[PDB]
């Protein structure tokens, strides 16, 4: 489902975010 | 979406709820309104969620352990008994439903373990836990088990862990100290290491539960287990000549165990409070209203002083309210709901043996630090960012550090993502509070992709942030309430590891 | 809410069992204590919640309980221990319901009283009152019964008792039972008397006194 | 420790009103529940009144329902039994007692027992007026080896009479018979000494009536009758 895709680039921005700070 | 003109009631499966239907007709017959009863699986847990919603039953049924929580999120609506009423009850259990100086629920009875033995194998019951290896022993040798009872509920192996010392929370002039944890001192660490040394001394099974104990003592197969009233009817079935005695004294100290008040709280969704009232004092709280739910399921020592001489002529209620003599009242300030769930963990941990006795009471207290602590921190901001005004009520110092490290935190994001979160928000299609409700299902996906950081929590309470506050634009607003509470317990329920690995929010606010 | 005690008073020497129990009518709380009680002064809390010992009393007392009774046991009695003992309970409801208490004292061997009379002064006669006093001395157990007879007539009703508790060094009893009437119906009766029934008098002892002579 | 002491038990009239005032020291007075129970003179312990609840919950025995009232302060630490309408048989030695379980949640249960009592303090309901005692010798008329010589008191109030033989010299023997209330509402307290019945003529005994509240001091001689 594309709801899993969107959970899926919440944990990619929070990885990104995570790294960048 | 409680329907007008009808009741349902909520009421667990161990309980008399016949004896509730055989009312609920009675009430219908008389006031001609569709009465229903219900037990849905642990309802204690669903009538939140479900009322948090708008719908779920006309009166919902409960130990009044955690009615206060219900009370205070606002679920239960305040009742309004009349003096000449408040004075047909215990005082005692009124004062122990009684939240806040107010009455949120009407108590129905008073009850609290025994432990009941069949007089057939054991003529005479050991009077100290300390006798139970030998008698099993004995019981061993001719096929027997001498105790079985529920080890999957903190509630019945409570007893034990209170009995030396241990409490749940510390009273000081006057109000709890919710920072004040019992349930780790040498008091509990003596009982429930006598329960871990019992499971692996083979006298008993961890996997051992409320049906499976139950059954075992009915056919005869146990000779001792501890039980409350509900489960006399079972017992009286099946034909087991049996006795209900104090439970044992545990290192020369009574076990006490934590006395319940059966209550009934009307739902503050519900449009049909009054309907609810009249079930429950006209109806419900009367001598054969109570004696019909006895008769199906004796709940126990009533709470009505009426039929309290019909409650004496039982040595059973004497022995069980005996055992509550040693006990103490159920605390109902919110955090126990958390606080039992703390226990359960450790009880099951322990006794299946993955956790060390001090370990499980250690990881169980910093439950009741972690889950509250968490709590309120979701709550003040949630609101805050909502509304937009600072509640300027008070917190401790890491309440205060998390609460201003989050709001800059999350403002960052918030202001950083703006779009994705707007997209967002309109692809999920929240509305109504059923939907915020359902938002349990992006919680759990968040954390599903098998990694874990502090940046996708953050990321996450600022996304819960901008969901009150578009709920405010919507005007759902009471839709706030629920959704943190949301998120608290999936913290507690599948992060609790990391959140004490982590030292809790202080190791939160020091990562950010 | 009714609370019976039993035994109403009980003669114990040092080291003995003399338990003492207390019913609870038409009430189940398991609420209650036992308090012991020596003459004039507080009431001491001996234990609680019908089983557990107040901390600071000695082993020698235990609550043990018999369903819907509560009896109170002391391993071996000391002197100490001589006094009232009172039970009561704390109904589930809003309420305190005591015992009517029962005493402990000092068992010796049985000894009879000393009787003597005491017509009224002549002072109190010219007052315009009589008070004859009948006393007993130095007797075992408590329980002694004492009547006045006057000229062949019993007279029971205006009579009253008052009785010194044990005394020093032989742990016995005295009484003192006081008639009190008017001078004219002093006056026209002759001859008064006590009589004492007790344990060491193995009849009735007759002390007697006469109006005008001697 | 925990000392907790009551006043205010004096002299009231049938009908009358008064309150005992029972001060505590050494904890809060609102931080546990607190009885008022009485004791009559030679009579076993009864209780009067209870607070009980958290929030003040009250209770009282039929015999003191509502004419009795239990109030606490928690800024002077000091409970009240304000009673009206006082009767006669209401006397007796009023104990203000504590109770209190470490294990109290806002729901004060279980119940335990009284763990400490004040001093008591009797109050005393009657018409009487204070006056003397009125003393009555008692002469032996000699019995067997040893004879009885007394001093009837009657007629006194209120109490205590404290009674002596030769200023107190002599100690043995002696026996005080508690005085026992009379109709008329005056105490008669009753003293007799055992002696050697030779000594009748040879040897004084007088006795030393004392009533401090009336300021009396009778000192009477009792001498064998002609008989
Ligand atoms: O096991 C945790 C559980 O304990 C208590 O629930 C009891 C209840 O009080 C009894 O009335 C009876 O129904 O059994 C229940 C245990 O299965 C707490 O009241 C409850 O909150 C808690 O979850």
């Amino acid at each position: 489902s594309t709801m899993g895709q969107v959970g899926r680039q919440l944990a990619i921005i929070g990885d990104d975010i995570n790294r960048r700070y | 979406k409680i329907e007008e003109g009808k009741l349902v009631i909520w009421i667990n499966g161990d309980k008399g709820y016949n004896g509730l239907a055989e009312v609920g007709k009675k009430f219908e017959k008389d006031t001609g309104i569709k009465v229903t009863v219900e037990h849905p699986d642990k309802l204690e847990e669903k009538f939140p969620q479900v009322a948090a919603t708008g719908d779920g039953p006309d009166i919902i049924f409960w130990a009044h352990d955690r009615f206060g929580g219900y009370a205070q999120s606002g679920l239960l609506a305040e009742i309004t008994p009349d003096k000449a009423f408040q004075d047909k009850l215990y005082p005692f259990t009124w004062d122990a439903v009684r939240y806040n100086g107010k009455l949120i629920a009407y108590p129905i009875a008073v009850e609290a373990l025994s432990l009941i033995y069949n007089k057939d194998l054991l003529p005479n019951p050991p009077k100290t836990w300390e006798e139970i290896p030998a008698l099993d022993k004995e019981l061993k040798a001719k096929g027997k088990s001498a105790l079985m009872f529920n080890l999957q509920e903190p509630y019945f192996t409570w007893p034990l862990i209170a009995a030396d010392g241990g409490y749940a929370f510390k009273y000081e002039n006057g109000k709890y100290d919710i920072k004040d944890v019992g349930v780790d001192n040498a008091g509990a660490k003596a009982g429930l290491t006598f329960l871990v040394d019992l499971i692996k001394n083979k006298h008993m099974n961890a996997d051992t539960d409320y049906s499976i104990a139950e059954a075992a003592f009915n056919k005869g197969e146990t000779a001792m287990t501890i039980n409350g009233p509900w489960a006399w009817s079972n017992i009286d079935t099946s034909k087991v000549n049996y006795g209900v005695t104090v439970l044992p004294t545990f290192k020369g100290q009574p076990s006490k165990p934590f006395v319940g008040v059966l209550s009934a709280g009307i739902n503050a969704a519900s449009p049909n409070k009054e309907l609810a009232k009249e079930f429950l004092e006209n109806y419900l709280l009367t001598d054969e209203g109570l004696e019909a739910v006895n008769k199906d399921k004796p709940l126990g020592a009533v709470a009505l002083k009426s039929y309290e001489e019909e409650l004496a002529k039982d040595p059973r209620i004497a022995a069980t309210m005996e055992n509550a003599q040693k006990g103490e009242i159920m605390p109902n300030i919110p955090q126990m709901s958390a606080f039992w769930y703390a226990v359960r963990t450790a009880v099951i941990n322990a006794a299946s043996g993955r956790q060390t006795v001090d370990e499980a009471l250690k990881d169980a207290q910093t439950i009741i630090e972690l889950y509250r602590q968490s709590l309120e921190i979701i709550s003040r901001y949630l609101r805050e960012q909502a509304t937009g005004a600072a509640d300027t009520a008070p917190m401790g110092a890491t309440s205060r550090k998390a609460l201003e490290t989050l709001r800059r935190v999350g403002d960052g994001v918030q202001r950083n993502h703006e779009t994705a979160f707007q997209g967002m928000l309109r692809k999920l299609d929240i509305k109504n509070e059923d939907d915020v409700k359902s938002l349990s299902r992006v919680m759990i996906h968040v954390f599903s992709d098998g990694v874990t950081n502090w940046g996708r929590i953050v990321t996450l309470i600022s996304f819960g942030a901008f969901v009150a506050k578009h709920l405010k634009t919507i005007n759902q607003e009471s839709a706030i309430e629920p959704l943190a509470e949301s998120i608290t317990d999936v913290l507690v329920r599948t992060k609790r590891d990391w959140l004490v690995k982590q030292r809790g929010w202080d190791g939160f606010v020091e990562f950010f | 809410a009714q609370m019976t005690q039993s035994p109403s008073s009980l003669s114990a020497s040092v080291g003995d069992r003399v338990t003492i129990t207390c019913r609870a009518s038409q009430s189940v709380s398991s609420a209650v204590a036992w308090y012991q009680q020596k003459p004039g002064k507080a009431p001491k809390l001996l234990i609680y919640s019908a089983s557990s010992l107040y901390s600071g009393v000695p082993s020698r007392f235990s609550g043990s309980r018999s369903g819907t009774d509560f009896t109170l046991t002391i391993s071996s009695l000391q002197p100490e221990d001589f006094a009232t003992y009172y039970c009561q309970q704390a109904s589930l409801t809003a309420l305190l319901t005591f015992g009517q208490g029962t005493k402990v004292e000092i068992k010796r061997t049985v000894a009879a009283p000393s009787v003597f009379i005491f017509p009224p002064s002549d002072s109190q006669l010219k007052s315009g009152t009589a008070s004859v006093v009948c006393l007993l001395n130095n007797f075992y157990p408590r329980e002694a019964k004492v009547q006045w007879k006057v000229d062949n007539a019993l007279q029971s009703g205006n009579s009253q008792e008052s009785v010194t508790e044990q005394d020093s060094k032989d742990s016995t009893y005295s009484l003192s039972s006081t008639l009190t009437l008017s001078k004219a119906d002093y006056e026209k009766h002759k001859v008064y008397a006590c009589e004492v029934t007790h344990q060491g008098l193995s009849s009735p002892v007759t002390k007697s006194f006469n109006r005008g002579e001697c | 420790e925990v000392q907790l002491v009551e006043s205010g038990g004096g002299l009231v009239q049938p009908g009358g009103s008064l309150r005992l005032s029972c001060a505590a020291s050494g904890f809060n007075l609102s931080s546990s529940s607190i009885h008022w129970v009485r004791q009559a003179p030679g009579k076993g312990l009864e209780w009067v009144a209870s607070i009980y609840s958290y929030y003040g919950s009250t209770s009282y025995a039929d015999s003191v329902k509502g004419r009795f009232t239990i109030s606490a302060d928690t800024s002077k630490n000091t409970a009240y039994l304000q009673m009206n309408s006082l009767r006669a048989e209401d006397t007796a030695v009023y104990y203000c007692a504590r109770e209190y379980h470490s294990y109290w949640s806002y729901s004060w249960w279980p119940r335990v027992g009284l763990d400490y009592w004040g001093q008591g303090t009797l109050v005393t309901v009657s018409s009487a007026s204070t006056k003397g005692p009125s003393v009555f010798p008692l002469a032996p008329a000699a019995a067997a080896a040893t004879a009885a010589l007394g001093c009837l008191v009657k007629d006194y109030f209120p109490e205590p009479v404290t009674v002596s033989w030769n200023s107190g010299a002599l100690t043995s023997g002696v026996h005080t018979f508690p005085a026992v209330l009379q109709s008329s509402g005056l105490y008669s307290l009753s003293s007799v000494v055992t002696v050697p019945s030779s000594s009748l003529g040879t040897q004084t005994y007088i006795c030393n009536v004392n009533h401090k509240p009336s300021n009396t001091k009778v000192d009477k001689k009792v001498e064998p009758k002609s008989c």
